[PDB]
DNA sequence: ATCGATGTATATATCTGACACGTGCCTGGAGACTAGGGAGTAATCCCCTTGGCGGTTAAAACGCGGGGGACAGCGCGTACGTGCGTTTAAGCGGTGCTAGAGCTGTCTACGACCAATTGAGCGGCCTCGGCACCGGGATTCTGAT
DNA sequence: ATCAGAATCCCGGTGCCGAGGCCGCTCAATTGGTCGTAGACAGCTCTAGCACCGCTTAAACGCACGTACGCGCTGTCCCCCGCGTTTTAACCGCCAAGGGGATTACTCCCTAGTCTCCAGGCACGTGTCAGATATATACATCGAT
């Protein structure tokens, strides 16, 4: 039975932010179970404003959004700089 | 055909944008779902672990440890203010309290 | 050699807010866990982390009602924690 | 069985708390509110664990009841 | 436009268990509102049951369980008493 | 064909059957929905219904008034243990609130 | 005749614990509300029930806020609320 | 428009929350915590308005963001 | 007691606008039939939960002395409640106009879906280095003098 | 200030076990193509939000004054802290068993999907009666003597 987990994208920013720093396991589940929250929190937002709006389809506006509605301040700045140079990079191939 | 290249590939992300489509479109979160809903999600996502993994790195140094606990993560999250208020009600096991005396009770 | 009352006391604050174990013995609290899940379904089984989970929340939450309380005692100009403490706490609370 | 939480593991939980001088009191008003909550998250858990079909009280379960009444406990699988 | 709502059915318990009682516009608003509330948190907690046990479908039993989650003693004893009996009612046609 | 039966009147309900089946299906909640599941949570929205609209009609007799009014259904929901633990975080415009002056207070 | 300090607070109390029309006033809240937003979006409108909607919700919140503030003041031995009273619910509320 | 919410006003819903005393302090504190309560409910509001392509804040965003805020609020459409 | 002021409840009469009923229509729900796939059920296997034994040691229980903190009483002075005269702007009612919410029609880009391919990710195995445990010297800090 | 003693921090050595890396495989993401539809955009309507003027009057505001309450100080006594000694049961390790949780395979029945129809529910309209307001009054409560 396989069993995924943000285990290895979690450990590849950890080398990209701190080289020579590794992870205990247990703060590995952390991670996991943060990912996953998140996740669902913003998921869940979009899908409501979706319905809010009549609308049958989650895009990067409601992603947007929900961000700018979840994460306080500065946080919220910098994730919109981040999926919106993700996303344009993306368009562009 | 042309070889396979991954969407992270494409979007210069590491989080798995296929991954998350594929979770977004079984999560009973909506009928169709943008090709750029992923991309954006998986962009917000990888932000947010490199901010905390970068903090909780920081407070290992300063601890002399090379490798982050649960207590690393917990004083990373409490010593931000916007980090502690994103997760409020959040508990971290084996994170411990931050270190914390009223002085009225100081001798 | 005896310690003026309140040394030790800030010497465990300081010991116990650096260190994180658990602090209630795990015996004593699986067999509370078994007793009170008693009353709601017989010849219930438990895993190992199932019991943990609930040892770590019970703490965590415990900690936050005891600095709750604290606050209290000092906004009534005293350094005892009592009953009153934690009932306000929990009152403002919403429980 | 509640007794089985002393009186040295409640002044422990207090000075992690950051308290200094405890009443004698205070530890039956503490297990008594361990008491209810503990209750209150092992009838969810068990409520959950009747759905499944299942004899076994898991961690999983644990770990839902506490997001649904908004203790949120990170490091068991969610 | 045609904009739903919950009044009739409202206003058809009210006459059953108060034949002689009113209700007026703001208070019906306030009961519309309790029961859209109400549907939501229910459907949201037999969602996430069905999903945590790998079940596409929601059934009874989904959503007995979300009430007896949701709805506190006495109020959820009833309400399940009245779903079974709706239920079963229904089934026997 | 056979003349329309509604599903309600098939339930002994007189909440909307096929509404609610449509909202559950239409809702984003799961793939598929069970047939018995649109007539149990009628039933309960039913249930609970009746009864705050009973308490709130009880309160409005007491009150020598004929008709319901938020402050009646702030009444009936606050007095009761219960339906206020349900409704906690839940504000009644113009319900007001329940008279209480604390002990410590009176001369 | 002079009723005596306190007759007037509890008459007052009793008689706006029985009613439930909204205090403050709807053109200065209106103008609060519309400077609040000023700094968010420029050339915003407003539906007239939006605005009583923030009115009530603003309201009930402080009536809450007093109602815990007084009950500090009575944890502290006093009658009086005060700024610290406040601050306390708040703290303790999570806020 | 903060000294709109004067100090009768105030006096009002202290009264409404039982209180029988006021210090002179309380009224500035009041206003504090009011301004700060608005901003955050105005914020998520004109974000709603904002994502509907709107140009006025409707009730129901100030609904939503009262819900999502943790302050549902019965009467106004949800 | 007690009486006087005084606010508040209560009882009755006019009006008025808001709620309860009727009507026409239209669109969403019901009857009927189909396919197909999700869930129910039965057998299997293995892992992981429960139960028991023993020792041993760390933690809990208990006793006791005392000091410091809770708490009650008292005095004072000042800040807040009450009442009254003044002023200020909120409210209400009418009227204007224009911005923008809301609806309809059209069409094109975009996402669901589907089949073939394959390479990314997971399970399992192995090893070495980070960390933990032990012990002993250094430094800090506390309290009695 | 001093000094002794108790606690914590730090420094070094040894070991051990868990994190990191590697490898086989398999199934989930990718690629290429098709097709329906949803939402982007244009355009028109008409609702309601904003701006203003005027009058009225109720609420806010400023001030005077008295007194009840917040707060500081003092004394007392009791009960919690801190430490030494005894007891007990928690924990670790080790072994045994079995029961139930996860997996797989087969089947069947239950729900989505489509069509056709029709009735229930929802805008629009109306009328009439419950409640709001006004006034007089009775009654209970607060206060000073």
């Amino acid at each position: 039975s396989r069993k995924e987990s943000y285990s290895i994208y979690v450990y590849k920013v950890l080398k990209q932010v701190h080289p020579d720093t590794g992870i205990s396991s247990k703060a590995m589940g952390i991670m996991n179970s943060f990912v996953n929250d998140i996740f669902e929190r913003i998921a869940g937002e979009a899908s409501r404003l979706a319905h809010y709006n009549k609308r049958s389809t989650i895009t990067s506006r409601e992603i947007q959004t929900a961000v700018r509605l979840l994460l306080p301040g500065e946080l919220a700045k910098h994730a919109v700089s981040e999926g919106t140079k993700a996303v344009t990079k993306y368009t562009s191939a | 055909r042309a070889k396979a290249k991954t969407r992270s590939s494409r979007a210069g992300l590491q989080f798995p944008v296929g991954r998350v489509h594929r979770l977004l479109r079984k999560g009973n979160y909506s009928e169709r779902v943008g090709a750029g809903a992923p991309v954006y999600l998986a962009a917000v996502l990888e932000y947010l672990t490199a901010e905390i993994l970068e903090l909780a790195g920081n407070a290992a140094r300063d601890n002399k440890k090379t490798r982050i606990i649960p207590r690393h993560l917990q004083l990373a999250i409490r010593n931000d203010e916007e980090l502690n208020k994103l997760l409020g009600r959040v508990t971290i096991a084996q994170g411990g309290v931050l270190p914390n005396i009223q002085a009225v009770l100081l001798p | 050699h005896r310690y003026r009352p309140g040394t030790v006391a800030l010497r465990e604050i300081r010991r116990y807010q650096k260190s994180t174990e658990l602090l209630i013995r795990k015996l004593p609290f699986q067999r509370l866990v078994r007793e009170i899940a008693q009353d709601f379904k017989t010849d219930l089984r438990f895993q190992s982390s199932a019991v943990m989970a609930l040892q770590e929340a019970s703490e965590a939450y415990l900690v936050g009602l005891f600095e709750d309380t604290n606050l209290a005692a000092i906004h009534a100009k005293r350094v005892t924690i009592m009953p009153k403490d934690i009932q306000l706490a929990r009152r403002i609370r919403g429980e | 069985n509640i007794q089985g939480i002393t009186k040295p593991a409640i002044r422990r939980l207090a000075r992690r708390g950051g308290v200094k001088r405890i009443s004698g009191l205070i530890y039956e008003e503490t297990r008594g509110v361990l008491k209810v909550f503990l209750e209150n998250v092992i009838r969810d858990a068990v409520t959950y664990t009747e759905h499944a079909k299942r004899k076994t009280v898991t961690a999983m379960d644990v770990v839902y009841a506490l997001k649904r009444q908004g203790r949120t406990l990170y490091g068991f699988g969610g």
